């Protein structure tokens, strides 16, 4: 009985395995969370620990669904786990390699800062019981978990850790406007960045806001959105720059107040 | 003579015994229409051989393709036969008797209802037997279509049996009481579909029927009129309000209402439903024509919503679509899945003749998400004040409804991008949350049931406008904590709406809502962020 109850189990756990990768390839993305789950679970029951590259194709499929979940830091995960598993095969070219470290340190400048508390229950923690993480590998652990492993930093392409440098080194507004004009042009050449430009924007305009608030308190709007405004790839409509700002209030990173009568932004700090 | 009477009442004898064979029995009959001449032996030959294969095939599913179609030759024959006898069988008026020779079968009573009224018994037979084929067909096989083109045919024997009652019955009393029926039937026929495909049905009726017409309505001359299809309507209807039984007159009624609500302005559906008092009635009156009362309430529920009545719409809609079980309550569902339950089949009857075929089907997904698109305009805006610190006009609780499952929404562990396209309105109200009534607009195109409204662009643009509008309302609401002072010319240009429209949706807001916010026309200016409901209090104890 053990051997058909080991051999019915790996059936049924392959089967889910391609459940999830055709549920993804054909963009059922809730059958595919579903078939996950079966999965996780499945593997946790299991014995029989599965062959290295339906694991691969697993955390191929998972850097997509997490991709399009709105969940930055689980992605990074699987697509590190990607990584960690593709080492290891005998056809590794040195541009992959390259590719995939770079969009692990993307998805790294990518996410959303954590810093800023999230008042009450948060669902998508259920989620990294799937991954092992036990909570929120906060953007800082990320940009550590991932500078201090060997290979990652290592093949990453120099645009990268010059953005990081951008970013990340002394950050000074107009500064980092001068930066980025230049190094978008040298950026935009390689295949990876396309689909990453509208929630690093949202990220380095939300360094930018913060700034612009500690800097001057009181301030007309147009001096403010000429601040707020980026580079050719983060370029963005008045208003929508303006909603920017306010998703960024209304998170409480900034307590602000404007008037418009005046054209008239006020920043009051008074904790 | 004699041996044909002796032969026929033998067989009819041996029919009312259990053990028999009916295929020998229905080729026996045919057998000895073959040797049959004299007009009265081919017409009691036929009157016992049609129900004696509808009896044969009887406790089947339906009677196959075959038979139906080879005693639909039967039926026509009858007629045939009747027709081309012109009433002289009873040797006209004055003179009743049947005489020749009832002595053999004995068992005569007078009557025209009682012997010649049996005929649109028979024809009802091939219809319901027809209905029980489309139930238990497979909904999307070439065999479905195959069937919906036996259709036609039917309706070609209720037109032409309707016209031979016209002609034979002379007692106005007993010819009303013959033809409410096949008006029924008729009706039944029509009403769920488009002019045209109606008043083909009705061409292709009439051009098979020869040089007899006696009806009230007078088609036949008036064929290519405009007013033809609605003056049937219109006529058999006012007829049925002459009938004493209430469900045939409700019927009657709801028959109206449901071709006028599709085919006509809304105003006039809704004048017949208030004006028609049917209420108390409708709950006591059994289950199918409660069905057609939810069908007609649904399409009600659609052409307003058409006009792009909102507040309408949802009015009409929410008592039938709180129900879990709709589906079952607008009498669709597959056969199958309830043809093993409702077995035994005997009372299966029942419940299996309460749901209906497939071209009568409304799309329950257009429904839903007209219902869902209109709570959504509606509930949005104020939630948006309640919850971003609002609340003056808050006492909805709202059953089963859009608010709830944006709730079910938030708690899920996972978030995906649109797919079910509940999860689209859904998108498209987060959207104006956040106010970008692009997305919102964008996110609801994605939805595949707009395609089934043939006025599709018109009400694209039409929604596009309300939703402009609301999401105006739903951002204002939302962003005024953080707001002192606004522009309209600013706000005008972005959400794409003109400043009249602007102003006025806001100040009627404010001065609505009792919001302490203040308008410069003369500059186009707005002000706020006094406060407050808590602040109130504040005065409130202040004063005692």
């Amino acid at each position: 009985v053990d051997l058909s109850d080991a051999d019915t189990l790996q059936r049924y756990l392959d089967q889910r395995f391609q459940q999830v990768d055709v549920s993804v390839k054909l963009e059922l993305w809730h059958e595919a969370y579903r078939s996950i789950e079966d999965v996780f679970h499945l593997m946790k029951i299991s014995k029989r620990a599965p062959k290295p590259s339906t694991l691969a194709n697993y955390y191929e499929n998972l850097v997509k669904v997490f991709f399009v979940s709105g969940d930055p830091l689980l992605h990074t995960t699987a697509w590190k786990k990607f990584y960690k598993l593709y080492s290891t095969n005998p056809r590794a070219t040195e541009e992959e390699f390259k590719t995939y470290s770079s969009t692990i340190f993307l998805s790294a400048i990518s996410t959303q800062l954590d810093e800023i508390p999230s008042i009450g229950y948060d669902p998508h923690l259920r989620m990294y019981r799937l991954l092992n993480l036990d909570a929120k590998p906060t953007r800082k652990e990320m940009l550590q978990s991932i500078i201090e492993d060997e290979s990652i930093y290592g093949k990453v392409d120099e645009e990268l850790k010059e953005l990081y440098d951008i970013i990340e080194v002394n950050f000074d507004v107009d500064t980092v406007k001068q930066q980025l004009e230049n190094l978008l042009v040298k950026l935009s050449s390689k295949t990876y960045f396309s689909q990453y430009i509208a929630p690093l924007r949202d990220v380095i305009m939300r360094r930018v806001f913060v700034a612009a608030s500690q800097k001057f308190t009181t301030v007309s709007q147009s001096e403010l959105y000429k601040l707020a405004t980026l580079p050719a790839p983060l370029d963005l409509s008045a208003w929508d720059i303006e909603k920017s700002l306010l998703q960024a209030a209304v998170e409480d990173y900034v307590s602000i107040t404007i008037d418009h009568e005046s054209a008239k932004v006020t920043f009051a700090k008074d904790p | 003579q004699e041996d044909f009477f002796t032969r026929l009442q033998t067989i009819i004898d041996s029919r009312g015994k259990k053990t028999v064979n009916q295929q020998s029995l229905i080729s026996t009959l045919e057998e000895l229409l073959t040797v049959a001449e004299k007009p009265y032996e081919f017409i009691m030959a036929y009157l016992t051989l049609i129900p004696s294969r509808f009896d044969a095939s009887a406790n089947l599913s339906y009677q196959p393709i075959d038979q139906w179609k080879s005693s639909f030759n039967d039926i026509s024959k009858l007629l045939s036969i009747l027709d081309q006898t012109i009433d002289t069988y009873q040797v006209n008026e004055f003179a009743d008797p049947i005489d020749f020779i009832e002595d053999e079968p004995k068992e005569d009573s007078d009557g025209v209802k009682r012997i010649l009224g049996s005929i649109f018994s028979f024809v009802e037979r091939l219809d319901d037997e027809f209905m029980k084929s489309l139930l238990n067909i497979d909904p999307h096989s070439s065999d479905y279509l195959i069937r919906l083109r036996d259709e036609q045919s039917i309706y070609n024997l209720i037109l032409r049996t309707q016209l031979y009652f016209e002609a034979t019955l002379k007692d106005e009393h007993d010819l009303e009481r013959a033809l409410t029926r096949p008006f029924v039937k008729r009706l039944d026929h029509i009403y769920y579909k488009s002019e045209n495909l109606i008043k083909i049905m009705e061409t292709a009726a009439w051009n098979i029927i020869p040089a007899q017409f006696k009806s009230k309505f007078t088609s036949k001359d008036q064929l290519d009129s405009a007013d033809y299809v609605d003056n049937l309507i219109d006529g058999l209807s006012t007829i049925l309000s002459k009938q004493n039984n209430i469900a045939v007159q409700k019927r009657a009624i709801l028959y109206n209402i449901y071709y006028t609500a599709l085919n006509k302005d809304f105003q006039t559906a809704k004048d017949m439903l208030l004006t028609s008092q049917v209420q108390t009635n409708i709950n006591q009156f059994d289950s199918s024509l409660q069905i057609l009362f939810n069908r007609v309430v649904v399409q009600l529920g659609l052409s307003a919503f058409k006009l792009c009545l909102i507040e309408e719409c949802h009015q009409i809609l929410n008592d039938l679509l709180s129900s879990s079980h709709l589906r079952e309550i607008l009498g669709q569902q597959s056969l199958h899945r309830i043809s093993l339950n409702s077995s035994n089949n005997a009372s299966a009857d029942e419940r299996a003749r309460q749901c209906l075929p497939y071209h009568q089907h409304i799309n329950l997904d257009l429904i839903d998400v007209v219902f869902l698109t209109c709570s959504l305009l509606i509930e949005i805006p104020r939630m948006t004040a309640f919850y971003s610190g609002i609340k003056v006009k808050r006492i909805p609780y709202s059953p089963k409804s859009i608010r709830r499952s944006l709730e079910h929404y938030d708690k899920l562990s996972f978030q995906g991008p649109p797919e079910t396209l509940r999860d689209y309105v859904l998108f498209a109200a987060k959207s104006m949350q956040k106010g970008n009534w692009r997305d919102s607009v964008k996110y609801l195109r994605e939805i595949k049931s707009w395609a089934l409204l043939p006025n599709m662009e018109t009400v694209l643009n039409s929604l596009t406008e309300r939703v402009q509008v609301e999401s105006l309302k739903t951002y204002f609401f939302s962003f005024k904590r953080f707001y002192s002072s606004f522009s309209v010319a600013k706000l005008a240009e972005l959400f794409d709406l003109p400043e009249n429209k602007v102003v006025e949706v806001l100040q009627s807001v404010i001065a609505e809502l009792e919001i302490p916010a203040k308008l410069n026309d003369e500059k186009t200016i707005f002000v706020v962020e006094k406060g407050d409901e808590i602040t109130k209090l504040e005065e409130a104890m202040v004063k005692l």
